[PDB]
DNA sequence: CCCTCCCCTAC
């Protein structure tokens, strides 16, 4: 909001704010309706708190109460206090917009494709004897690009359908959630340029990343304590 | 009176979790800030994950609750465990409690949370408290009631509730006025220090705080139980 | 060996409790909470089936044959070469049936119990039949019977009668509720396929396509994961999950 | 609930200047001693008052409402120096909140049930 | 150099400017082409 | 040692001793170790019932406060039978003792070139059944064979 | 502005123990940030009775936005580029709480879409 | 008045003579009877001697301390170390009481004594078996024979002409071993 | 309610 750098211009060319997933994380093999419901009304908090002075939109995470499955239906239209019924009344989505896992920001006409992360968790979690570092990652993601495909570990990643991964259509910028390490790169591949940002996560060492769609350069502010 | 005894539950609850997090009654690494403990807990109160501990203090937190018609005053009692001397009070004074049978989570909340932060900022003024030299016990004031005389009629419990009923009454026995604190020796007297605190004042609940220190001594009291100077 | 794994454990669990802790308030809780368990139908379904051998030859009549020997020459009608040798344990349980009902009729085959669409097994007959005799045998000699203990114990939520089935909307906490559901049922079952997965890894020697499938046409009787793993797809499939999907939508159509 | 309350609650709360909320009696206070400061001097009459609210108040065995109203007093006057000093205003109110109120404290040392063992300075 | 001599070189000389909050300043509009667009390959029914 | 005091009257010494006790206690009649027989953690299992069977009576009684037998002098027991008078403004404190310091921490500490064998052969078979059918050895043909020889105790080493 | 401020923070630090932060002035006064970082400066002086911890921030060059917990070592001392005190808090342990706050009018920055009902 | 005093002094002193013979090695364990037996009502276990002849025994020593009671100073029980005839423990019970009170009153301080005892005794350090006999002395104001401390005040009955204090002393080569009673 | 057949175990 600009109270704390108190440079009105330069926060005041963040148009939109975009959270990736993972908002509240809990263990659904123990776990009550009464936390998760103290944790969601929490966010709703910040939300209202936050939604007048900065568009917000919200995406699904891997431990979020969402499928499985990675492509996940957003949130809900429940779940959120009552002061937000204004915001869910249906015709005003602009600036508080749900989403499914993978998606196309059409960002002022520049498309960038955000997932939570899990597929990259899910090959990571694999060993495999022939190839955890930041370097490592962005060359998983310069794999995944290039095999042109989204979960190249269909059966962890996603369970059937009701097939939307083959990609169609390459976004001019990548972002993947929930990483251990942030890495930036500018990559070319059959004459077009990509980038791919892996923005970290807030729980732990919780930076944020600031993309300029001018100069398709990537930022970070680090927020300690 | 349904709302009415689970705000108080928690309030008692977050009282006790606190004064045995920063008095040193149990370790610290067992105490963990959380806001969920089956509850809607004002703020992040420290609660211990001893399930005997918890279970104890559930027990402890109704059977006040359930006598808390006849309870205008629930004390915390900090007694050492070397020598059996009162070193510590802290007192929940339930002046009138507003009981009616006849105001919302969220100014109820606030006032507990007042309440708990005014005495957070009580306890870490306190000096530290060494490890494994320590007490604490539960001692209530009361105005018309007899406990212990319930068994005299060989009553054969058929519920839970009249088993619990039973099991509370004669779970208390009869003390005595300052009985704990130092007899008085005459060279150089203990002087008990009074601490006032601020309570919640909410329309349905009315509650009153303070606190005691003995702040003194005649020798073999507050010995090494005060980690020295600091 | 002529009874069930769950009573052997059962009797196993009540006689180790009475010899440490003596307090038979402990066994009495117990045993509720496995009669609950029972009856509501949360049980691997693999320890409730019997093993007998049966000797085709050695039967004097169809009447006198065992219970075993009824689903034995129910597989032979289907196929002649399903023929069990001499003194073969054929496994077999009891589904619910009607009243009066001889027990020899029903003879329930585990394959035929799993694939049954609408078979559920009589927990009545059951947990008294193969609970109560011994446990009263390895009882009474204290004074006390465990079939008074036995005998002690509309609408998508427990309202006690309410469309989507529910009188109060409590939106906010029963959609919580719906999704905590789902997420645990679907966590189970992404698990029970990852672990089906690594055990099939054993002859597919590949952790990707084609594997999976592989796995889930893994169907060993001896095994208590394809055991869960049926349970977990039937709840998944079953009509109850339709209704919580259908409520989850009736909430969020505002 | 059981014919021994002896009031609307189980006990009965001191009511001064028709207030009962113990919060809404202490903003009273704050609000009194916060405009009595720059009218050179409270009345008598209102200290002849607060005196007897606080003697009647200790006559029940509350002398942590007492404390608690003497520590608020003395904050009150800390946190109004450097601006409010030197006006006729704080010195008489200091003067009255020490002999008014500090000898006042250390007496009825009561708790229904004889007398309270050893004594009590006060943090004050 | 200490807490106290940063705060006062810092927010002692604050500039008190451009925050009259009467007429804040409109915050850049970044519009999403598929807001409304719909046809999302990975929604599911 | 302690001193008994100014003036002090001494008792007899006791009849028994720490080792003579029991052996005279057996002698008297009852048992060296009295056993608990099986009870009831809570006495809302006893059902107020007598517990028999097949003409045997069993007496079964709970360890809870509610059922025990007041302590008896005289082989009379005691109790008041006067109605309890409650006085104003008494105190009271609680009697169970809380979990010890140390029970807390250790709970968070821990949380020969000569052929004297028989040489073994092992054979299974694979059959491609027609649907599901299972192996027929009149219409089905057999499509693999696998053997593993023992060479444990297979000797020749050809 | 002076006298008023000043009393609302003297209230919500004694009267009711709360920590209490600058935006709850934005809220209270609908006044700018800076004015309320200005406050608070003078706030921290002439008072006598140091019964609250200040918490004071640091705005490094790289928008390094980080919470002093030392006082006496604090690194790059040349790269900051804004400080000021955050909160004033009562006691050592910070734990803020957060509520609705009806920001009518108090927005410094305004989002170029609005807000329609119905 | 006298009467209701008599009779509940005959049941707490019989309850701790017990308690403390239970406590203490004096006599081994698993030799008393804590599971059927109540003493003032309290949720703790009170042990009593199955042997007749010890129950006996205390019953009569308690008699004849009750018949001499106007002539009694001090009452207490020791604690003896075999081989060394020297008093480790003595439980001390001052008696200051001069011969109106009701029977709930004297009932509940009796309570009260009864559970500081139970409680003082629990933290009291394990002994080792066969080293430990007891002996019980009373003291004369103004068959019975003629005859370092770390004393720890106990609350007694004071409800009125009750004054009974009751206090403990304590201070072997090797006796005390540390090491849950009712576990076995 | 008791007999017969089948199953299972202990020595
Ligand atoms: S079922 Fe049991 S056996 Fe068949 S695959 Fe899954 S785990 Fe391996």
């Amino acid at each position: 909001m600009g109270r704390i750098n108190n440079k009105i211009d330069d926060i005041s060319l963040i148009g939109r704010l975009l959270i990736c997933g993972n908002s509240v994380d809990f263990d659904i093999k123990s776990v009550n309706k009464d936390e998760l419901m103290i944790s969601l009304t929490e966010f709703s908090k910040f939300l209202h708190n936050i939604l007048p002075s900065i568009s917000v939109d919200i995406m699904p995470g891997t431990n979020d109460p969402s499928d499985k499955s990675l492509p996940q239906q957003p949130f809900h239209k429940s779940l959120f206090d009552k002061s937000l019924e204004s915001y869910f009344n249906g015709s005003n989505k602009e600036i508080l917009n749900l989403v499914t896992n993978p998606y196309e920001f059409s960002y002022n006409g520049v498309d960038v494709l955000a997932v939570s992360g899990k597929n990259i968790n899910d090959i990571c979690k694999y060993v495999i004897p022939s190839n955890d570092d930041i370097e490592h990652r962005l060359d998983l993601m310069e794999c995944t690009m290039k095999w042109q495909n989204i979960a190249p570990t269909a059966p962890d990643t996603l369970w059937c359908y009701p097939d939307p991964f083959v990609l169609d259509k390459w976004p001019h910028v990548y972002i993947v959630a929930n990483q251990p390490y942030f890495g930036t790169r500018v990559v070319e591949i059959g004459g077009k340029n990509i980038k791919i940002i892996s923005v970290p996560e807030f729980s732990s060492t919780g930076m944020i990343i600031l993309l300029d769609l001018e100069t398709l350069e990537a930022e970070t502010v680090k927020i300690d304590i | 009176n349904r709302w009415v005894e689970k705000w108080l539950r928690v309030y008692l609850k977050c009282y006790i979790n606190l004064i045995l997090f920063y008095r040193n009654v149990y370790p610290p690494q067992s105490f963990d800030y959380t806001t969920y403990q089956s509850f809607n807990l004002p703020q992040f109160v420290p609660i211990n994950r001893h399930p005997a501990l918890i279970d104890y203090i559930e027990e402890l937190i109704l059977d006040v609750l359930s006598k808390l018609t006849h309870v205008y005053r629930f004390s915390i009692c900090i007694i050492n465990k070397k020598n059996d001397l009162c070193i510590e009070k802290y007192v929940l004074d339930f002046s009138e409690l507003q009981h009616v049978d006849k105001i919302t989570e969220t100014e109820v909340f606030d006032e507990f949370r007042s309440s708990l932060n005014s005495l957070i900022m009580h306890l870490e003024k306190l000096p530290k408290v060494n490890d494994d030299t320590i007490t604490f016990e539960a001692v209530i004031n009361a105005i018309e009631l007899e406990l212990g005389h319930k068994l005299d009629r060989n009553r054969r419990v058929d519920s839970l509730e009249e088993k619990a009923e039973i099991e509370r009454d004669s779970n208390w026995v009869k003390c005595q006025e300052d009985e704990n604190l130092p007899d008085n020796n005459g060279f150089q007297p203990p002087k008990i220090k009074l601490t006032s605190l601020v309570g919640s004042d909410v329309g349905p609940l009315i509650i009153h705080q303070f606190s005691e220190k003995l702040i003194s001594g005649d020798d073999k009291i507050l010995n090494g139980v005060y980690s020295q100077y600091e | 060996r002529d009874g069930i794994p769950a009573q052997q454990k059962i009797i196993e669990k009540c006689i180790r409790l009475l010899f440490q802790t003596k307090d038979l308030s402990k066994i009495k809780k117990y045993l509720q909470n496995e009669f609950f368990k029972i009856q509501i139908g949360k049980v691997s379904a693999q320890d409730f089936c019997f093993a007998k051998e049966v000797k085709l030859g050695a039967y004097k009549s169809e009447k006198t044959a065992p219970a075993g020997a009824v689903v034995v020459k129910r597989r032979i009608n289907e196929d002649h070469r399903a023929e069990p040798q001499y003194k073969e344990r054929i496994p077999y349980l009891v589904v619910k049936g009607k009243q009066g009902q001889l027990l020899r009729e029903r003879c329930v085959s585990p394959e035929e119990f799993l694939e049954g669409e609408n078979l559920e097994l009589d927990s009545e007959y059951y947990i008294n039949k193969i609970l109560i005799p011994p446990l009263d045998r390895l009882f009474n000699l204290i004074g006390i019977n465990v079939g008074n203990w036995a005998q002690e114990i509309c609408g998508e939520e427990l309202k006690i009668c309410s469309l989507c089935d529910d009188c109060l909307e409590k939106r906010s906490t029963t959609t919580l509720s719906f999704l905590i559901k789902k997420l645990k049922r679907q966590k189970e079952y992404q698990t029970l396929k990852t672990v089906c997965r690594t055990c099939s890894y054993r002859y597919t020697s590949d952790a990707g396509i084609e594997n999976d499938h592989i796995a889930s046409k893994c169907n060993s009787y001896d095994c208590p994961v394809f055991y869960s793993r049926v349970k977990a797809e039937r709840y998944l499939r079953d009509n109850q999950s339709v209704q919580r999907e259908e409520a989850l939508i009736s909430l969020n159509d505002w | 609930k059981n014919h021994f309350m002896g009031q609307n609650s189980i006990f009965q709360p001191i009511k001064f200047q028709n207030l009962t909320r113990f919060k809404k009696i202490c903003q009273l206070v704050k609000q009194w001693v916060a405009e009595t400061l720059g009218d050179g001097g409270p009345h008598e009459k209102d200290v002849k008052l607060f005196v007897k609210y606080l003697i009647k108040l200790c006559d029940s065995n509350r002398v942590h409402l007492v404390l608690h109203l003497s520590n608020l007093i003395s904050r009150e006057l800390n946190l109004c120096a450097f601006l409010n000093q030197d006006h006729s205003g704080f010195q008489t109110w200091e003067r009255i909140l020490l002999n008014d109120i500090i000898p006042l404290l250390n007496r009825n040392k009561h708790t229904y049930q004889t007398v309270r063992k050893l004594d009590m300075d006060f943090e004050v | 150099l200490h807490m106290d001599a940063l705060l006062t070189k810092f927010n002692e000389d604050r500039s008190l400017q451009d925050e009259n909050l009467s007429q804040p300043r409109t915050r850049v509009r970044i519009v999403d082409d598929n807001l409304y667009n719909k046809s999302n390959p990975f929604q599911l029914c | 040692g302690l001193r008994y005091g100014k003036r002090a009257f001494v008792y007899g010494e006791p009849p028994f001793g720490y080792q003579d006790i029991l052996n005279k206690l057996e002698d008297e009649g009852f048992p060296k170790i009295d056993y608990k027989d099986p009870f009831f953690s809570n006495p809302v299992d006893l059902e107020n019932k007598p517990y028999a069977y097949a003409g045997k009576r069993f007496e079964i009684s709970s360890t809870h406060v509610s059922t025990r037998i007041p302590v008896q002098f005289g082989g009379e027991t005691v109790s008041v039978y006067n109605k309890p008078t409650f006085d104003m403004f008494s105190s009271w404190k609680y009697a169970l003792k809380p979990p010890t310091y140390d029970a807390v921490q250790k709970w968070y500490n821990k949380v020969s070139s000569v052929h004297d064998s028989l040489t073994h052969l092992t054979l299974e078979i694979h059959a491609n059944t027609r649907s599901d059918k299972i192996p027929d050895p009149a219409i089905d043909e057999v499509s693999m064979i696998i053997w593993c020889l023992e060479e444990e105790t297979f000797p020749l080493d050809l | 502005m002076d006298q008023k401020a000043s009393y609302f923070i003297n209230e919500k630090l004694f009267t009711e123990v709360k920590p209490v932060l600058f935006t709850d002035l934005i809220h209270h006064l609908k006044i700018g940030p800076s004015m309320a970082k200005k406050l608070m400066f003078d706030y921290y002086k002439q008072t006598t009775n140091a019964k609250y911890n200040c918490v004071v921030i640091c705005c490094y060059k790289d928008q390094t936005i980080k919470i002093i917990h030392d006082l006496s070592n604090i690194p790059q001392q040349d790269s900051i580029i804004d400080c000021f005190i955050y909160a004033f808090n009562p006691m050592d342990s910070f734990i803020p709480y957060y509520d609705i706050i009806d920001q009518k009018d108090c927005l410094t920055i305004k989002n170029s879409y609005e807000l329609k009902v119905s």
